[PDB]
């Protein structure tokens, strides 16, 4: 019944299937996990998709961000790699132990990358930086096309992140296309926030964080993530309209219902433009499969009509709701309604507390009930995530910084000129 | 579809003290905060109040003492107090809640 | 969690004519998984034959079997049995059968087409014709 | 996943009424068509009535218009009103989720209706 079918250890051997070495489009291979179909694990600290910060010692304190942990020791055993990947693994069982997590789980699966890199219109190719290479026991390189990766923190390690290779001149993260996501994440880490009854000494479960990484990544599958550029200013520091988007609730009201309405425009005239791709597409290159194949593939990935000539075309219903699923459906908000956990009620509440966690042993962390455990003391009163009831849980590292006690007032900013 | 509606304003003689009012719907302000806003038609929208969940209070220099702000936790209205009230305060007060607005009470001095 | 896989059924026929190889499965569930078959000559690299996705059967079939070559499957023994038809000379190869697990496989969406998807394999039976 | 347990079966005397009730609490009850299937011993599951999100509502022929289904998206529970039940009708009732983007369905554990 579970979402991952094989129990993994670091130290277990590799065969090139789903524990293997592997080298991403920009090293020597580091070994990594396939926990299931198109999403892999890296147990390391990310020294590899941005070699500028492929340096884990911080930088001087002036140029520190206040909500910042450095530790450069951080996963450098195999015990830490073992229990990082084993920690991984058990969040992403948590999240599909709930149906909306379950969802999200498969819209990413089947949110494979669009086979738009041939410079001839009618011939379908793979984009190379949707691929990884993967070591086989011949000692040759495999080009495997994947959706998803998690690779632990680089320096900072509470900079949770989801960042994607890219095109030289498409944007594979908004023309629909979509392009395998890498997700800057730990599991041994969790956050502190401070929010109002109606004192605050709760921390997050790392389950809602992951699954925030997961939004992200789902939007950014599917190719309908908002530009990076359209941000709210905050004053009394900026948040992009991609963050409140994912995190939902009343912080997704922060965007106008014109600018929801022209993004359903737009993507429905992408999926569209997709759509007749598809069924101009006369050839296919590198690949066993047949183009039909792909075809379904797609298919079923952006959910389209096939008429009874094999022609593609997208139903404007079904568009609609695959697209509420991914932006309104897949928030932050709905998770902690689901997961029935405390969590921060807007995406504005800056300030956090860096605290240590071990979720992998089921007496501190279970799949269906995270802190707060079945019949104990901790299923009350949400007293698994109160950080000094159950403080065998919890090692606060650092505290927390008292610089973000004020409204957010949040204001547009314009268009800006750009390289 | 949430909405905040402030009342309390009309007309105020500069010895007089006044009171605005902002209720919502869902208590927004226990997730974000609340801030009054006012808007005079010959100046820019001026932040006059800003308070958060919590209730730590932030002022403007131009009101800052003869203003303040309250929340009271648990509530879900807002009120801003404000005493010895000079030409400067006549304006169109809004609440605001995240991203949540009110549509205004005039004020204006004799 | 963990499926076997057992293949019956390879031999000695003549070209033209059929053949059913048998592929039995003992494992928990067998749901959310897809089943598929793959050549092997003894030389040139494994390819792939056809597969389902057994819980709504979605069919795939490679362009060397495409129409002769069809899947079926029986839930009464939990067995998957592929019938070769009009069998030709370089149809002479090691057949395996192999599994692969992923929450998508419900309903219509095809299954996976490449060796490395599966993780599950069989020991396979020769087909020479 | 979770479990859809079906309330309200039973037996009744034919031509009278029953409801039937499941409820998926912990579904994301929008994206699904909810529906009504009917198993008889030795016979096939046959699709009873569906409801869409929305609300429009789909029957069978065997049903004329004596089975009424409802869905209350508020607490996430489908209802079907059966009246004038017939020994044809005897059966046991799942109730089933049918992804509206068809990722994946669920059913339910089935309650038995019988008439006599
Ligand atoms: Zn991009
Ligand atoms: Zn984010």
């Amino acid at each position: 019944f579970p979402f991952v079918n094989k129990q993994f250890n670091y130290k277990d051997p590799v065969n090139g299937v789903d524990i293997a070495y592997i080298k991403i489009p920009n090293m020597q291979p580091v070994k990594a996990f396939k926990i299931h179909n198109k999403i892999w694990v890296i147990p390391e600290r990310d020294t590899f998709t941005n070699p500028e910060e492929g340096d884990l010692n911080p930088p001087p304190e002036a140029k520190q961000v206040p909500v910042s942990y450095y530790d450069s020791t951080y996963l450098s055993t195999d015990n830490e790699k073992d229990n990082y990947l084993k920690g991984v693994t058990k969040l992403f069982e948590r999240i599909y132990s709930t149906d909306l997590g379950r969802m999200l789980l498969t819209s990413i699966v089947r949110g494979i990358p669009f086979w738009g890199g041939s410079t001839i219109d009618t011939e379908l190719k793979v984009i190379d930086t949707n691929c990884i290479n993967v070591i086989q026991p011949d000692g040759s390189y495999r080009s495997e096309e994947l959706n998803l990766v998690i690779i632990g923190p680089s320096a900072d390690i509470i900079q949770f992140e989801c960042k994607s290779f890219g095109h030289e001149v498409l944007n594979l993260t908004r023309n629909g296309y979509g392009s395998t996501q890498y997700i800057r994440f730990s599991p041994d880490f969790t956050f502190g926030f401070e929010e109002s009854l109606e004192a605050g000494k709760f921390a997050t479960d790392p389950a809602v964080t992951l699954a925030h990484e997961l939004i992200h990544a789902g939007h950014r599958l599917y190719g309908i993530a908002i530009n990076p550029n359209r941000v709210f200013k905050v004053n009394t520091l900026e948040v992009s309209f991609e963050e409140l988007r994912t995190f939902g609730g009343h912080d997704a009201k922060f965007i106008d219902s014109l600018q929801e309405n022209e993004f359903r425009l737009y993507y429905y005239n992408k999926f569209k433009d997709i759509a007749s791709t598809l069924n101009k597409a006369k050839s296919i290159v590198g690949t066993t499969a047949s183009l039909q194949y792909m075809k379904n593939v797609f298919k079923e990935k952006y959910l389209l009509s096939e008429d009874t000539s094999g022609k593609f075309s997208v139903d404007k219903l079904k568009f609609d709701k695959l697209y509420k699923m991914l932006t309104e459906i897949y928030t932050e908000d709905n998770f902690v309604k689901f997961f029935k956990v405390l969590n921060r009620k807007t995406y504005l509440n800056f300030d956090k507390a860096v605290f240590k966690i071990n979720i992998v042993p089921k007496v501190n962390y279970t799949i269906y009930d995270g802190f707060n455990l079945r019949n104990t003391n901790l299923a009350a009163n949400f007293n698994g995530q109160n950080t000094e009831i159950n403080n065998m849980n919890f090692t606060k590292l650092k505290n927390f910084t008292g610089l973000f006690e004020f409204y957010k007032l949040l204001c547009v900013r314009g268009i800006i000129t750009s390289k | 579809q949430v909405q905040l509606v402030e009342t309390g304003g009309a007309l105020v003689q500069p010895g007089q003290s006044l009171t605005l009012s902002c209720t919502t719907s869902e208590n927004v302000f226990g997730i974000y905060g609340m801030a009054w806003l006012r808007q005079a038609p010959g100046r820019q929208r001026e932040l006059v109040a800003s308070i958060t969940s919590r209730g730590t209070a932030h002022y403007h220099d131009s009101v800052k003492g003869r203003f303040t702000i309250s929340r009271e936790s648990g509530k879900t209205t807002a009120y801003l107090q404000t005493t010895s009230v000079n030409p400067e305060d006549t304006a169109i007060y809004y609440c605001n809640s995240g991203p949540y607005w009110g549509q205004g009470t005039q004020v204006t001095v004799s | 969690s963990q499926v076997q896989l057992v293949e019956t059924g390879g031999g000695l026929v003549q070209a033209g004519d059929s053949l059913t190889l048998s592929c039995a499965a003992t494992g928990r569930t067998l749901d959310y998984y897809a089943l598929g078959w793959f050549r092997q000559v003894p030389g040139n690299k494994r390819e792939f034959v056809a597969a389902i996705n057994w819980l709504g059967g979605s069919t795939y079939y490679a362009d060397s079997v495409r129409g002769r070559f069809t899947l079926s499957r029986d839930n009464s023994k939990s067995t998957l049995y592929l019938n070769m038809n009009n069998l030709i000379p370089d149809d002479t190869a090691v057949y395996y059968c192999a599994a692969d697990f992923s929450i998508a496989y419900s309903g219509t969406y095809p299954p996976a087409y490449a060796e490395y998807d599966y993780d599950y394999w069989g020991q396979g039976t020769q087909v020479t014709v | 996943q979770l479990q859809l347990v079906e309330t309200g079966g039973g037996l009744v005397q034919p031509g009278g009424s029953l409801r039937l009730a499941c409820v998926a609490s912990e579904s994301v009850f929008e994206m699904y068509t909810v529906a009504w299937y009917r198993q008889a011993p030795g016979k096939q599951r046959e699709l009873v009535a569906g409801i869409t999100d929305e609300g429009r509502t789909n029957y069978a022929d065997f049903v004329k218009g004596r089975f009424t289904i409802s869905r209350d998206n508020s607490k996430k529970t489908v209802h079907l009103q059966m009246d004038n039940l017939n020994p044809e009708d005897t059966a046991v009732y799942y109730c089933k989720l049918e992804h509206d983007l068809g990722y994946y369905d669920y059913w339910g554990q089935g309650t038995q209706v019988t008439v006599s």
